[PDB]
Order: C-alpha cells, then sequence, then structure tokens
RNA sequence: CAGAUACCGUCGUAGUUCCGACCAUAAACGAUGCCGACCGGCGAUGCGGCGGCGUUAUUCCCAUGACCCGCCGGGCAGCUUCCGGGAAACCAAAGUCUUUGGGUUCCGGGGGGAGUAUGGUUGCAAAGCUGAAACUUAAAGGAAUUUGGCGAAGGGCACCACC
RNA sequence: AGGUCUCGUAGACCGUGCACCAUGAGCACGAAUCCU
C-alpha cells in the first residue's frame, strides 16, 4: 500500500534529480531525499575552552567555529539514531523538535 | 461502452468481437484445439478394450487408492 | 427583531460597545462573517456592524423568550471569560447553567446522573466549545451561540457578533441578554431603568482580586 | 526466485536453443 | 450478593468442555474468602461420563 | 416487572398524552426506550433470526469466539426495522438484537403502478439503497405479482407489509448483514425521496415538549 | 513506597466534606474523631485514613481543594462573585475611537456624540509575525 | 471542447440543486435550452428565469426551487417512435405517476404525454423527475 | 396521496425544510424546529404568538442556517429590511 | 567462515569522457490518458498586470528597483472538511454512477504454463515488436483488525538475569 | 562621594560503524434458542 502522501522526497514536478553521496555511507541517494544536517559546533567544548582561553596571547578572543554539512542515506540516518520511526496519525508533523537546548 | 456516437457501430462491434476471442470459454468452444485434443472428439460416450488395471492413488488431504482402468 | 421604534439601541448602549471593545474583532475573517463585517482597517482588526450585533441580539432574545418553561434553556460556557457570567444569566433569567468542564455524555447518555435533555441552548463560543455543538446534533435541539469574526460556524442557527475575547464585552453580551429577555417577559419595565451595575457579569484575574481587596477596605 | 534472474535464465536458454537450432541446419 | 456456576464435562461432544456463568460481585483472594463465599463440589453420573459441578 | 421512564418522551407516552408515534416520527425525535414502541405496536409486532454469524478475536491462549444476532421486526402494515447484537452468549445477543431492533424502527410507504385503485400494495418509485459494496434497488411491480428477490430481502418486504416488488442486486451478497441493512437502507428512503404529491406548502404544529410542557414540569423535575 | 489507595483517599476526602468543624492538625485528634465518626474494621486502614485526613488538612489550611465541597472553603468565593463596586469602568468621560468607526457611527444613527475622541490611524500597515 | 450545451447547462442546474444554491448561471444559451427550461416551467420544477442578453451569446440566470431531483441527457439524439416510447419510459422514469421525457418532434420540443396526444415522435433530448 | 375515491392513503405528511425545501427524515435527528416569538406593537412585551421555522440537518451541518434564519426573519418581517 | 569462486580490504581489464554510426529498453511511477463544464473554505509560493497608507536608493517631484496591504489569470504544491465517492488505504478528484449516456484513443476477463513454441519483421550482435496451444490447478490476490514473533525503536523490572 | 551594576544560572547535545550467527519430522480442531 501507499505509505506518504509525497514518495518519502521533495519532487513534485521534476521526474530528475541530481544524485549525491552518503557520508556515513557510500550510497547514491538523491539530493531532495537524503536527510540533510547542517550541523554547527566549536573547535573546542566547554571543558576546554578555559585551558585555551588562559593559554591565549590575545586578551579577549573569539574562539571560531567549524562549519559542515552532512548526507545522509535512509538506512544510515536510521541507524545513527538520527530519525526514527513515529505513529501514523504521527507522521504528518512537519515541524522538526524544539530548540529548547 | 466508450464510443457515443450516434455513426459508431463497426468499431464497437469490432471491439466486442476482439474482446469475446479474448476470452477463456468462448476461447476453447471456438477454436478446433480444443475440441480435437479431446479423446472423446465431441461425444458423449465411447467404446474401448480394456488393456490392464492401474492402482492410482489420492491427493495430500486423504489416503486411499482408487482402482482404475486404462482404455 | 428590532423593527419596532421602541425596539432600538439608545444612546448609552452604543457607549457600552465603545468602553467594552466590543466593535473591533480579530485578525482572521471566516467566509460565513463576510455581511456582519463593516470594513478593515490597518493593523489587521476587522470592524463589527454593531447594528447588525443588535439585530441578532434581539433575534436570539426573541427565540429565548418563545418557549415558556424557562428551567429548559442550558446555558454553557467552559472557558475562564464566561464563567460567573453564565452563571448570573442563570440567576436572572431561570436558565440551567454550565461552568467548566461539560462532560461528553450529558445529552446523548440517558443513564448518566447528569442526563439532560433541554429545548434551547446557548453557548458563548463556537471554537472552544466544539464538544456541546456536535453533542447538539444527535437531538432535535437548536444552538444560538456568541461568535466571533474568525470563529467557525457550524451546527449553529442565530449567530450574534461579537468580541468573545474579552470578559467586557463577554460580560455585557450576557447582561444585555438578561435584560432584552427579562424586558420581553414582562418582569423588567422598557422606560426605567432596571440598571443595577454591568459589573457583576465580568471576569477578572486574581491577582486583580487581591488588588482591589488591598486597595479598598 | 525472483523474477529477474528467472528472465536471465530464460534468456540463457533462449541463446543455448538459438545456437543449437542455428548448428543443427 | 452474586453467584458463579461451573460446569465442566464431556458437554455434547467427545471433547470436553467448560461453561462459567459469572455475574454479580464474587472476591477471590484473601481472608475474607473463608467467611463470605460458600464452596461446593458435587459429581454427576450420566450415561457418558462424569460432570462436574462447581458453585459458589 | 414496571416501567420507570428515564426520559421526558417516555413519562409523557406513559401519561397517555400521545396518542400515536405517528407525531413521533413527524417531529423526527430520536428514541431512546426500546418499550415505547412495544407500548405502541404489541401483539402484532412479529420476529424471527435471520442469521446467528460467530466472530472470533486471537488472543495468547486461542480465540476468544463471540456470536452476532441478526433479527427483523414489524408489523405487516406499515413500520420495519433490524438490530445488530454480538456478545458472549447466543441467547443475549439475541434478546440484545431484538431490543435494538425495535429500538430502531422506520415507517414505509407504499404507492400505486399506474392507476390508483384499492389500497396501495407496491413501492411508489425507484428507491436505492447501498452500504459496503452491494446495492439495492426497488422497483414498482403490478398488482399480484409479488416479490421477486433473495429471500432475506423477500422476508423484509414482508414483514414490511410491501406486497409487490421488484429487486435488482449487486456485489457480494453472500454477506448477509451487508445485504440486510442495504436493503434496510433501500426501503427507508422511501420517506425522503420528494414526489410530487405533496408539495404543498406545510404547516408546522406545536412539538409535544411545548405543549405538555406544563405537564412535564409537574410530573417530572 | 507508599501511595494510598482510592479507599483511604475516598474515605478521608468524604470525612473532610462531612464532618469539617470538629477536626484539626493533630494526628491523634482526628485519629480519634474518625474511629468514633466511622466504622473502620481494621486499625491500619484507620491510622492511614487520619494520616491522609491531617495531610488534607494542612492541605486545606493554604488554599481550596479541587475534591472537597466544605461550607467554610466557599462563601468567600460567593462574596467575591457578588461584591459590587461604584465606578463602573464603562461609563467614561471621554473615550478614544478609530475614525473609520467614527464613519460607521455616523452611518448608522448619530452625526455627533458628546462623548468621543478621535486618534490617529497608524502609519505603519504592518501586523503579520514573519513566518513565509 | 464544448460539444453539448444542453448536458453542460442540465449539469450545472443539477450540481446546483445537489449543491442547495438558489441561482444558477449558465453561460451559454440556446434556443432548446429555452425550450426545455419553458417545459420545467410549465410542469412546475424550476422557477422564473432570465436572458442575459450580450453581443456574443446569451447568459441565463434560473431561480431555483426544491423541488428537482434529477436533470439528464441522453447523448446523441436517438430517433424514437411511438411504440418505442414505452421503452424509454419503464428505462428512463422513476415511476408511472410522474417523471417526464422531453422529446423532439416536428410539432416542437414538447414532452411524452403531449407527444402521445398530438400522435407523433422524434429524437430524444433527456429527461427530469 | 390520494386514490381515486378521495381519501388519503399516507399514514404521515412529513415536514419539508423552510429553508431548502427538503423533506425532513424520521432519523434525521440533526434537524431542528426554531419558535420565533412575536411581539406587542406598542408596548413591546410578548403576547403569545409563535413564529416557526424548520431547518434539516443537512443545511446545519453544512454551516449556512444562520443566514437562512436571518433571511426568514428578513421575509417575515422580524428582522428589519435595511438591516 | 564448516564451506565463501559472497559482505570486507589492496590492485585491476572492458566500461566510465568526447566525436561519428547502431538498439529502443526502465518501479520510463502521479503504479492515476487527452480536451471541456460544474461543485466549500484558508494561508503561502513563481510569473505578468492593476490599485493603495507608509520606509529605503539620505531629506523636493516623477518613473523605476527593494519592502508592506490587496485583486486578477496561468502553474508546482500545502492544511481542514459528514460536498461527494470507494472494499478500505485514501481522493477537492480517484466527485458530479441503478437518479447509470459531454467527445474520443489504448487496454483487462481466475491462478500457472508464458511473454513460452511457431511464423513474420527490425538489428552487425546482444536483442526489440507481434504472440499461442496442449496440459495442470481451487485458489492465487487487494485493504484493514487482533495475537504472535523481530540480529526494530522508545520507557521500566527480576540474584529462578548480570555486575 | 560610593568601590563585586540589577534578577536565577543545563554551564550534559564527544564522535563513528560494531566478529561468527545455519537448520527444524508431521499425524493432535468440534461453530449452537427458548420457557411454564
Amino acid at each position: 500500500t501507499k505509505k506518504r502522501r509525497n514518495n518519502g522526497r521533495a519532487k513534485k514536478g521534476r521526474g530528475h534529480v541530481q544524485p549525491i553521496r552518503c557520508t556515513n555511507c557510500a550510497r547514491c541517494v538523491p539530493k531532495d531525499k537524503a536527510i540533510k544536517k547542517f550541523v554547527i559546533r566549536n573547535i573546542v567544548e566547554a571543558a576546554a575552552v578555559r585551558d585555551i582561553s588562559e593559554a591565549s596571547v590575545f586578551d579577549a578572543y573569539v574562539l571560531p567555529k567549524l562549519y559542515v554539512k552532512l548526507h545522509y542515506c535512509v538506512s544510515c540516518a536510521i541507524h545513527s539514531k538520527v530519525v526514527r520511526n513515529r505513529s501514523r496519525e504521527a507522521r504528518k508533523d512537519r515541524t522538526p523538535p524544539p530548540r529548547f537546548r | 461502452g466508450k464510443c457515443r456516437g450516434l455513426r459508431t457501430a463497426r468499431k464497437l462491434r469490432s471491439h466486442r468481437r476482439d474482446q469475446k476471442w479474448h476470452d477463456k470459454q468462448y476461447k476453447k468452444a471456438h477454436l478446433g484445439t480444443a475440441l480435437k485434443a479431446n479423446p472423446f472428439g465431441g461425444a458423449s460416450h465411447a467404446k474401448g478394450i480394456v488393456l490392464e488395471k492401474v492402482g492410482v492413488e489420492a491427493k495430500q488431504p486423504n489416503s486411499a487408492i482408487r482402482k482404475c482402468v486404462r482404455v | 427583531s428590532g423593527a419596532l421604534d421602541v425596539l432600538q439601541m439608545k444612546e448609552e448602549d452604543v457607549l457600552k460597545f465603545l468602553a467594552a471593545g466590543t466593535h473591533l474583532g480579530g485578525t482572521n475573517l471566516d467566509f460565513q462573517m463576510e455581511q456582519y463585517i463593516y470594513k478593515r482597517k490597518s493593523d489587521g482588526i476587522y470592524i463589527i456592524n454593531l447594528k447588525r450585533t443588535w439585530e441578532k441580539l434581539l433575534l436570539a432574545a426573541r427565540a429565548i423568550v418563545a418557549i415558556e418553561n424557562p428551567a429548559d434553556v442550558s446555558v454553557i460556557s467552559s472557558r475562564n471569560t464566561g464563567q460567573r457570567a453564565v452563571l448570573k444569566f442563570a440567576a436572572a433569567t431561570g436558565a440551567t447553567p454550565i461552568a467548566g468542564r461539560f462532560t461528553p455524555g450529558t445529552f446523548t447518555n440517558q443513564i448518566q446522573t447528569a442526563f439532560r435533555e433541554p429545548r434551547l441552548l446557548v453557548v458563548t463560543d463556537p471554537r472552544a466549545d466544539h464538544q456541546p455543538l456536535t453533542e447538539a446534533s444527535y437531538v432535535n435541539l437548536p444552538t444560538i451561540a456568541l461568535c466571533n469574526t474568525d470563529s467557525p460556524l457550524r451546527y449553529v442557527d442565530i449567530a450574534i457578533p461579537c468580541n468573545n475575547k474579552g470578559a467586557h464585552s463577554v460580560g455585557l453580551m450576557w447582561w444585555m441578554l438578561a435584560r432584552e429577555v427579562l424586558r420581553m417577559r414582562g418582569t423588567i419595565s422598557r422606560e426605567h431603568p432596571w440598571e443595577v451595575m454591568p459589573d457583576l457579569y465580568f471576569y477578572r484575574d486574581p491577582e486583580e482580586i487581591e488588588k482591589e481587596e488591598q486597595a479598598a477596605a | 526466485m525472483r523474477a529477474k534472474w528467472r528472465k536471465k535464465r530464460m534468456r540463457r536458454l533462449k541463446r543455448k536453443r538459438r545456437k543449437m537450432r542455428q548448428r543443427s541446419k | 450478593k452474586g453467584c458463579e456456576v461451573v460446569v465442566s464435562g464431556k458437554l455434547r461432544g467427545q471433547r470436553a468442555k467448560s461453561m462459567k456463568f459469572v455475574d454479580g460481585l464474587m472476591i477471590h483472594s484473601g481472608d475474607p474468602v473463608n467467611y463470605y463465599v460458600d464452596t461446593a463440589v458435587r459429581h454427576v453420573l450420566l450415561r457418558q461420563g462424569v460432570l462436574g459441578i462447581k458453585v459458589k | 416487572k414496571e416501567w420507570l421512564p428515564v426520559t421526558k418522551l417516555g413519562r409523557l407516552v406513559k401519561d397517555m398524552k400521545i396518542k400515536s408515534l405517528e407525531e413521533i416520527y413527524l417531529f423526527s425525535l430520536p428514541i431512546k426506550e426500546s418499550e415505547i414502541i412495544d407500548f405502541f405496536l404489541g401483539a402484532s409486532l412479529k420476529d424471527e433470526v435471520l442469521k446467528i454469524m460467530p466472530v472470533q478475536k486471537q488472543t495468547r491462549a486461542g480465540q476468544r469466539t463471540r456470536f452476532k444476532a441478526f433479527v427483523a421486526i414489524g408489523d405487516y402494515n406499515g413500520h420495519v426495522g433490524l438490530g445488530v447484537k454480538c456478545s458472549k452468549e447466543v441467547a443475549t445477543a439475541i434478546r440484545g438484537a431484538i431490543i435494538l431492533a425495535k429500538l430502531s424502527i422506520v415507517p414505509v410507504r407504499r404507492g400505486y403502478w399506474g392507476n390508483k385503485i384499492g389500497k396501495p400494495h407496491t413501492v411508489p418509485c425507484k428507491v436505492t439503497g447501498r452500504c459496503g459494496s452491494v446495492l439495492v434497488r426497488l422497483i414498482p411491480a403490478p398488482r399480484g405479482t409479488g416479490i421477486v428477490s433473495a429471500p432475506v430481502p423477500k422476508k423484509l418486504l414482508m414483514m414490511a407489509g410491501i406486497d409487490d416488488c421488484y429487486t435488482s442486486a449487486r456485489g457480494c451478497t453472500a454477506t448477509l448483514g451487508n445485504f440486510a441493512k442495504a436493503t434496510f437502507d433501500a426501503i427507508s428512503k422511501t420517506y425522503s425521496y420528494l414526489t410530487p404529491d405533496l408539495w404543498k406548502e406545510t404547516v408546522f404544529t406545536k412539538s409535544p415538549y411545548q405543549e405538555f410542557t406544563d405537564h412535564l414540569v409537574k410530573t417530572h423535575t | 513506597g507508599r501511595v494510598r489507595t482510592k479507599t483511604v483517599k475516598k474515605a478521608a476526602r468524604v470525612i473532610i466534606e462531612k464532618y469539617y468543624t470538629r477536626l484539626g492538625n493533630d494526628f491523634h485528634t482526628n485519629k480519634r474523631v474518625c474511629e468514633e465518626i466511622a466504622i473502620i474494621p481494621s486499625k491500619k486502614l484507620r491510622n492511614k485514613i487520619a494520616g491522609y485526613v491531617t495531610h488534607l488538612m494542612k492541605r486545606i489550611q493554604r488554599g481550596p481543594v479541587r475534591g472537597i465541597s466544605i461550607k467554610l472553603q466557599e462563601e468567600e468565593r460567593e462574596r467575591r462573585d457578588n461584591y459590587v463596586p461604584e465606578v463602573s469602568a464603562l461609563d467614561q468621560e471621554i473615550i478614544e475611537v478609530d475614525p473609520d468607526t467614527k464613519e460607521m457611527l455616523k452611518l448608522l444613527d448619530f452625526g455627533s456624540l458628546s462623548n468621543l475622541q478621535v486618534t490617529q490611524p497608524t502609519v505603519g500597515m504592518n501586523f503579520k509575525t514573519p513566518r513565509g | 471542447v464544448r460539444m453539448n450545451v444542453l448536458a453542460d447547462a442540465l449539469k450545472s442546474i443539477n450540481n446546483a440543486e445537489k449543491r442547495g444554491k438558489r441561482q444558477v448561471l449558465i453561460r451559454p444559451c440556446s434556443k432548446v435550452i429555452v425550450r426545455f427550461l419553458t417545459v420545467m416551467m410549465k410542469h412546475g420544477y424550476i422557477g422564473e428565469f432570465e436572458i442575459i442578453d450580450d453581443h456574443r451569446a446569451g447568459k441565463i440566470v434560473v431561480n431555483l426551487t426544491g423541488r428537482l431531483n434529477k436533470c439528464g441527457v441522453i447523448s446523441p439524439r436517438f430517433d424514437v417512435q411511438l411504440k418505442d416510447l414505452e421503452k424509454w419510459q419503464n428505462n428512463l422514469l422513476p415511476s408511472r405517476q410522474f417523471g417526464f421525457i422531453v422529446l423532439t418532434t416536428s410539432a416542437g420540443i414538447m414532452d411524452h404525454e403531449e407527444a402521445r396526444r398530438k400522435h407523433t415522435g422524434g429524437k430524444i433530448l433527456g429527461f427530469f423527475f | 396521496m390520494q386514490n381515486d375515491a378521495g381519501e388519503f392513503v399516507d399514514l404521515y405528511v412529513p415536514r419539508k425544510c423552510s429553508a431548502s425545501n427538503r423533506i425532513i427524515g424520521a432519523k434525521d435527528h440533526a434537524s431542528i424546529q426554531m419558535n420565533v416569538a412575536e411581539v406587542d406593537k406598542v408596548t413591546g412585551r410578548f403576547n403569545g404568538q409563535f413564529k416557526t421555522y424548520a431547518i434539516c440537518g443537512a443545511i446545519r451541518r453544512m454551516g449556512e442556517s444562520d443566514d437562512s434564519i436571518l433571511r426568514l426573519a428578513k421575509a417575515d418581517g422580524i428582522v428589519s429590511k435595511n438591516f
């Protein structure tokens, strides 16, 4: 039977999209189908930032950040605990999980 | 039907004839192969000489054998 | 409903409308509310026509006074805006009140202790009180609702266009509904002001209750 | 058996019977 | 206050079965099962076998 | 064995203020006490069991079987009904189906085939009822034709008082419940159809809840 | 764990509702009260009911409870729902109003009232949150 | 494209009848539509309608009443004789007490009863009951 | 409804909806019958007259019943024509 | 690893790239032919046009760009719905269907044998199109509910489990 | 002139796949209404 209103992707009037490669894997997944995650992180964690700041030449120095985009295949994303299955009536929820912390 | 014009009768007759040939009981009932492969030759009864007797077995639901002859 | 000359909206009622904030409504507009809107303005506020509100209020008052058993009108409010207002309305006109937590099964389940079988139904909001609206469908029972510019109209019969969000406007509608029903019934004279105070129907937060208790005696 | 490999084995049987037919002329 | 009747045996067939008729109130556990319910077990000798009676 | 009405309609019927269920059907009021109809229609209300169909639910310790009962109710000169009830036992399911069938009966109307002489005998027009995949059509017939149907809609039409009908069914008619509910919905549609026999402007008479409210406020709180 | 069951809670709730004046914060005093005003077959049930009565008394002393319908914790709700002020908060000597509302009242039944003053309309026509 | 204007008109009329509207806007008119609506007026199924005269093709606004069950059009125009009308009566009408068949005779567009009265037959147009 | 002799054979005549002219069924519990009170022409008090309207369940569940009651009150003269 | 001419790792030939000439095959899927008409609401989006308070390309005016509030037409789509339909999943079309007829093209009659034999035809080849019969079988399937078991996920428990 | 600006401090989102893991003999199953 048909499971979703769409087909697990974001293609409506195209028919073909360019494929991308997974990051945890090497599967050729289409670009609008793959679960994308733009993650931003600092170079240091919250424990080592004091150790970096106490051993710095420049006082009041801003620590740089690391920018990377991740492309995941479906099995790779569900096996890395990025997205999981949910209820039939809860599958139509479009909003992301809340950004409380 | 699909053709609903006032002058659409040849197309309806040809389509009905094609879909009638594209069937099962009309297909066995109108070729000569299904009656030629019939050993009775389009007959209700037939005669013949018995050669031997064979005990043919039943299917998987039930356990018995069936007494039979070859004609 | 307002066709006579004695049934006209007087001088003080327009002042109560302008002081209670009745004439202005919400941001969205329901397509059943195209005729009860004067126009739109800046910052996305629709203007409710006060004369059509008066006509619908007189129509609802006529429908209430038309039956002769005052206990057969059931009035439900489950939001905190109209808790005490429907209680004062039921004390004034003799109706039967429900104030919060309308149990699903009063009008339909016949073996319950709260099995109610009235003839006319008044509710203060069509959207938040969706439970009495669908329950009123299983019996031959009309419904009068205090409807906003964005409240959906389903299973309603007399829609009074008002601002059902502020407590002042809601208390003003319940007070004038009781006033008009008592005027049609003959208990209240039509020319002498029976006006006690309109604030007996008004809901307030409890912080204002200790504020008034501290500021008063 | 899935239909893909049964079609592949069927095509191999087509090739064998075609070779035998064309070499038995 | 309430009762249940259990009849077990070869009830209309070769394989035995049991029918239970529970309605009312019936406690099962603790000290008050001793002096609130009354339990009797009897055996019926019919032409096909033995039928038991459990009444409480 | 006594009547204690929990509704004001049942109390009003018990107090001999409502002459018949004609005005109850006219004002479209729901009937929730099944013995109001048993008071109005007494010994002239026959019934018989259509089919007892067992249903089972799979659990950890085998199957829990349950019996569902179908019964037809109605007088042979008018109203007819149908009720479905499932329980653990057969007799409990049958009596619950009898109560649920007598609780919900509908009036049928009868017409003529051509000339309007004598009493009406057949279905006045072509009505259709559908539930599931089953379609049931009721076609008027001349006098003395009889019911040309399957046995279950034939017995439903005889218990509804219709003497003549032509029928034509489509779908999986092997399921008795869907077939019976389909012909019940077909025969219940005889009053929802608008005919030119009634186009005059109706007058809305007063409801019993308005007419007898002074009696009701004294007989009950 | 020590969680009271529904029988203890219902018995303590109807004890608080029905006999309220002859109670207190002492466990032994309302223990003897619950001994005499009711019939409890055992003693552990009596002690648990008396303890929940003491806890409910300590809870009533701070405020109302939505399971209990005693006399003393209401009627100040009744006085609070029936106190009537002096100033109406609707009979104002001046009332601000919108220009289109002024034009609407112009068309309705009036030409001019000596109560209203008109405010300027907003120069910015932004009212919706940025959602996209 | 638009090939049967009368079928479209009765389809719009039936759709707005099932919806519950009181006025129906038919965009293309014809003389056949005028005669059909005149027959439906004279047998009392529709109300008082209009012809919106512009210079290309007029529009028709029909005042509706709740007396109409269905309006249908038989396509194409089958020729029917007087002995073949009863076949259409049994397989097209819901009953014999009411229901009418509009057919195009040489004496004008009329119903089946007037066609039997004037002793003539013609081509099929539609039905209403 | 009648026969050749002249008597009526239908056991009851059902109501029709005043807003859509559809027959209200026997089991249609969503249908209503609202009574509207008529007022005295001088004093402005209820005298004992009623104005009755029947709306079927389809119009009521469609959400277009309040304007139907308003139109019926306008055509009866309850709600004033200028509105 | 029992076996591993498989998963895994290191190399690696045709191929992957371009030109010139071939085949016409995909879950080529919206698994849903094309044209035309009608039947609810709402918020956005891409294009073109129209109207209107205000801000900006620094302070005045006009037009153009950029914002804001709306209307119109075409298009990819979304939310809700006792319109209506359906076996249901679901669909504003898969609706206007026993109250059955707007016009028109292709195509299917239980499951296998079988896209198989043969004949014709196209191609250098691989293969593409057309396409049976004998025989055999009482089921093969579609939607949905309950249990059950997942080297499925999320919460808790047990010294007949562990540390 | 005062010399610790004001109100509480989720301030854990360290991370990635995860060795080998096959098979199961069938006989043992019956579908229901009402009182004298």
